[PDB]
């Protein structure tokens, strides 16, 4: 298909998002991230693996 | 074959926004050295069909224009890119923040609660002039289609179709050198 | 597109010699004397009362190159070889004769050029070509004045003989050239009675937006279909516009509307 | 032009050669 | 939407739960 399937508006494929805080304590180390879905590109957690 | 020409497919040059000279379509082409007429009348069909298709494809898309290839385009002609409408909110009441201030008042701000009125700014960001120059990529391949030149190049020199150079300028009509 | 002379007139040798060689207090193209220093007042005033006589040899000469330059006589990079010969040639042959005859030049080419300011070859293509023919002289006549209505009408079109063939050409540097000899030749088999080449479909498609035809006969036809295919185009053209600028609030859009559209 | 600015001219008329003359056949085998 | 799918040609070539639990 030529219409219609593919955006073709300077979008990424792959997004890194570096942690907004983070805490590690001696036990465990989390980690908190705000993703940001687009405005109108979608995904699924199928990707989204952690680094 | 006059009859019956390859298209001159144009080639792009996305710095200056203009077509860089014009070749023969040299890569898509079919070979028939292995065909008898039987085929050889069906692939000549075919390239006259090709050929027609690019005419029209030109007469519909192509604007009209003296010369083929204008380096400095009419800023009419350019299809400027729209610009949506910006709305912008003006945050603080600046007057009325100088009275609540030099009457012993300290604002720390992050609608507030002082100021009633509340006025919105709405005006569009268009460019002072209308960006006439180069051309790009679309409106190029819309409107630089792949040229049909039925009798190549018969007669005098200087009715010869130009710009199909690569290296050619109209200005001072000559092949730009070294 | 190069202008070929430096002055803002392209015409008018003696005006674009006027704008060259002369100082730029004489010239019109559309203070307080008295509190003037006194050395200034003073130069004015005694130019005033005895103007100073100035040979107008140079300056003829300059109209002339200038005018030798319009006519593309001379190229834009020997302006200044000329322009020394023709003053040397003046001053060993200056005369009061050679002044007048110098002045009546300049008159007569810039006359000519104001007046100035293809239809042969295709009276020759006519006459080469064989005026009766057995299939009706009345859709040949026709197409005949059609195409001297258009080729007259044309604002830069060429008819030129290459060898055994005229040619047809829209434009000075386009790339639509007809070889009207050949489509002749394959037209006259068939003037009053798919089977058209390339060559000769070019040339009723061209000759249609500017044509007495009869619409019995198979020329007669193919005018009036080539006439609405034209038109078609030119209404599809306009949606073509009208629609891709709506749809721009994609070259995809684009795409899928030429595809959906030839 | 008339490219009889690339030929000489023999006075004025330019030394043009035949209308036919280009092409060229010689091939025999022996 | 038959446009969206890729075209096996001039028409468009043409399973939407799942079904996979089991403990064992």
């Amino acid at each position: 298909p030529t219409h219609d399937v593919t955006t073709e508006r300077s979008q990424r494929l792959q997004l890194r998002f570096v942690p907004v805080d983070r805490e590690d304590t001696q036990y465990s180390y989390k980690t908190r991230f705000q993703l940001a879905v687009g405005d109108n590109r979608v995904l699924d957690m199928a990707s989204t693996y952690f680094d | 074959s006059k009859e019956i020409p390859t298209p001159y497919v144009w080639t792009f040059q996305p710095q200056m926004g203009a077509a860089a000279g014009a070749s023969q379509d040299y890569s898509t082409r079919m070979n028939w050295f292995s065909a008898g007429p039987d085929m050889i009348h069906d692939v000549n069909n075919i390239r006259d069909a090709q050929n027609r298709i690019l005419m029209t494809q030109s007469a519909i898309t192509a604007t009209p224009r003296n010369l083929i290839d204008p380096r400095q385009w009419a800023a009419h002609l350019i299809k400027q890119p729209v610009v949506g409408t910006t709305h912008v909110e003006m945050p603080r009441n600046e007057v009325l923040e100088q009275h609540l201030t030099s009457h012993g008042a300290q604002i720390a701000g992050g609608r507030s609660s002082f100021n009633p009125l509340q006025t919105d700014f709405a005006f569009h960001a268009l460019p002072s002039r209308p960006r006439h120059g180069g051309i790009g990529s679309r409106q190029f391949v819309e409107e630089f289609v792949p040229a049909v030149y039925l009798n190549p190049y018969s007669g005098p020199p200087d009715s010869y179709p130009d710009q199909f150079i690569r290296h050619y300028n109209v200005y001072s009509n000559s092949v730009s050198g070294y | 597109e190069a202008p070929r002379s430096l002055g803002p007139a392209p015409s008018n040798p003696s005006l674009q010699a006027l704008f060259q060689s002369q100082p730029s207090a004489e010239q019109e193209w559309h203070g307080d004397f008295g509190s003037q220093p006194q050395a200034n007042r003073f130069g004015a005033i005694l130019e005033a009362v005895v103007p100073p006589r100035s040979d107008p040899t140079h300056e003829k000469v300059l109209a002339i190159v200038n005018a030798l330059l319009e006519t593309q006589a001379i190229r834009r990079d020997e302006a200044g070889q000329m322009y020394t010969a023709l003053l040397q040639r003046v001053a060993r042959y200056n005369s009061v004769n050679v002044q007048g005859n110098l002045d009546r030049l300049i008159q007569d080419v810039k006359e000519a050029l104001a007046q100035r300011e293809s239809v042969v070859a295709l009276n020759a293509f006519l006459s080469t070509q064989p005026a009766v023919v057995e299939r009706g002289q009345e859709n040949y006549v026709a197409f005949v004045s059609a195409l001297k209505l258009m080729v007259t009408e044309a604002p830069q079109s060429e008819v030129y003989q290459a060898g055994p063939s005229f040619f047809f050409q829209t434009s000075r540097h386009g790339s639509q050239t007809v070889n009207l000899s050949q489509a002749f030749d394959n037209l006259r088999p068939l003037w009053g009675v798919s089977l058209l080449t390339p060559n000769t479909r070019l040339l009723l498609l061209l000759i249609a937006p500017f044509t007495g035809i009869s619409r019995d006969s198979y020329l007669g036809h193919l005018l009036t279909l080539y006439r609405e295919t034209i038109g078609n185009t030119r209404v599809d053209e306009t949606t073509y516009n009208e629609i891709t600028e709506v749809s721009r609030a994609d070259a995809s859009n684009l795409q899928a509307t030429l595809n959906y559209l030839l | 032009y008339n490219y009889a600015a690339l030929a000489p001219r023999q006075g004025s008329r330019p030394m043009l050669s035949q209308w036919s003359g280009i092409g060229t056949h010689e091939m025999h085998g022996g």
